[PDB]
This record gives C-alpha cells, sequence and structure tokens, in this order.
C-alpha cells in the first residue's frame, strides 16, 4: 500500500542545478529514513545517503557530500534530492526508497545536455 | 518484514 | 568501505534448472550475529526489487523458489527451479556500513 511517487525525467544544462522530489503514499516518512540512489549503466548502482525525516539528520555518501543536499517535508511527505552544478557524470536515474530499502521509487531520469 | 533488517539499525 | 564482487557477471540457464550467483564482499558484513546483504531484481525500465534481505530472509511477495545464503564475506543467492520471467540483472548491497554499497551485477538469460 506504499507508494513512492518520484518526480517526471528531466534534462539539465551544465553547471545548473535540479530538485527531485520522492512523494511518500501510504506510510508516515517520519517513520522511517528515506534513501536516495543514483544507477548509470556502466558505474551501476551507488547509495547517495539517507535522511532521518523526522529530524532532518542527513548521512551521505563522501563522494556526494558537495553534489547532493538531501531535505524532507513530514507535512507533505515528501523527500527531496537537490544536486547541483550539474556535471555530465550526473547524468543517471536516481531512485528513493523507504522502509528500510524494501520500497523503491520508480526512478527519476536525469539527462545532461550538451 | 523487511524494516528492521534490510539495513544495519545502530 | 565495503567491495562487493560478483560471480559471474552473466549467465544462461536452462529453463527449470537450478541457478546461484555469487557475491563476495571485501570485509565482513556481520554484526551481531546477523549479516546485512540484500539481494535485488531488476528489469530494464524497473525499479530494482528486494529478493532477499540479511542474508537469508524471503522478502514479502517473492517466490520460495529464491533463496539467500551465507555469512561474513561470502553469501549466494539460489534460484530453484529458474522460470522464464527470472531474466534480469541481479545485485547484492550490503548494508552493515556506510556508504551502503552494490555489486556490479549478474544478468541471468533463459536458455
Amino acid at each position: 500500500q506504499v507508494q513512492l511517487q518520484q518526480s517526471g525525467d528531466e534534462l539539465v544544462k551544465p553547471g545548473a542545478s535540479v530538485k527531485l522530489s520522492c512523494t511518500v503514499s501510504g506510510f508516515n516518512i517520519k517513520d522511517d529514513f528515506i534513501h536516495w540512489m543514483k544507477q548509470r549503466p556502466e558505474q551501476g548502482l551507488e547509495w547517495i545517503g539517507r535522511i532521518d525525516p523526522a529530524n532532518g539528520y542527513t548521512k551521505y555518501a563522501p563522494k556526494f557530500q558537495d553534489k547532493a543536499t538531501m531535505t524532507a517535508d513530514t507535512s507533505s511527505n515528501t523527500a527531496y534530492l537537490q544536486l547541483s552544478s550539474l556535471a555530465s557524470e550526473d547524468a543517471a536515474v536516481y531512485y528513493c526508497a523507504t522502509y528500510g530499502v524494501a520500497y523503491w521509487g520508480q526512478g527519476t531520469l536525469v539527462t545532461v545536455s550538451a | 518484514n523487511a524494516y528492521n533488517m534490510s539495513i544495519r539499525r545502530s | 568501505d565495503i567491495v562487493l564482487t560478483q560471480s559471474p557477471a552473466s549467465l544462461a540457464v536452462s529453463l527449470g534448472q537450478r541457478a546461484t550467483i555469487s557475491c563476495k564482499a571485501s570485509q565482513s558484513v556481520d554484526h551481531d550475529g546477523d549479516s546485512y546483504m540484500n539481494w535485488f531484481q531488476q528489469k530494464p525500465g524497473q525499479s530494482p526489487k528486494l529478493l532477499i534481505y540479511a542474508a537469508s530472509n524471503l522478502e514479502s511477495g517473492i517466490p520460495a523458489r529464491f533463496s539467500g545464503s551465507g555469512s561474513g564475506t561470502d553469501f549466494t543467492l539460489n534460484i530453484h527451479p529458474v522460470e522464464e520471467e527470472d531474466a534480469a540483472t541481479y545485485y547484492c548491497q550490503q548494508t552493515n556500513e556506510d556508504p551502503y554499497t552494490f555489486g556490479g551485477g549478474t544478468k541471468l538469460e533463459i536458455k
């Protein structure tokens, strides 16, 4: 009954920023961490980090510490992933997940233009 | 039930 | 960080037989008597689907044809029997230590 609905695909320009969203239904997001993952066909699946929506506390993988910002709003049961200063290697599918890591969103495609 | 153990909760 | 290495990278298995996929961790993923290794299935254009958590627990909604084994650094996913719908890429993931890490994937085909 839990659904994680991610925002639509985005074409982004190098040097720009983009903010992705993950709207959760059927689950109180204060009840668990929300995790963000990145997937590229060659470099595979990477864990970006997790946020605790109950207190705002964040933990990032070191390679994402000055690229990604995770936020959340219990008021709207929505988590956000802001990607800054976009570059070619940021083009990827981004996933959110919760309930441990059992339930995943459908993914958001970020493409970066030349 | 994967909530408790699909991540390590410490 | 923990590095996960899967073997083989790809395999083709005859319909109805057994298959095993291996995931080896560069450091232990055990803590307090549990092993924090997950297995995911992914098909093209879809999100990864959790199959097994904490090495050997079958996720709700997943067929019992899937099972997980192992501890410490050595883990396996067994499919028994393999069916047509199992054609997919399989990933292991450890959640014992930050950052969580994933194996490179094993693509399973049916023949």
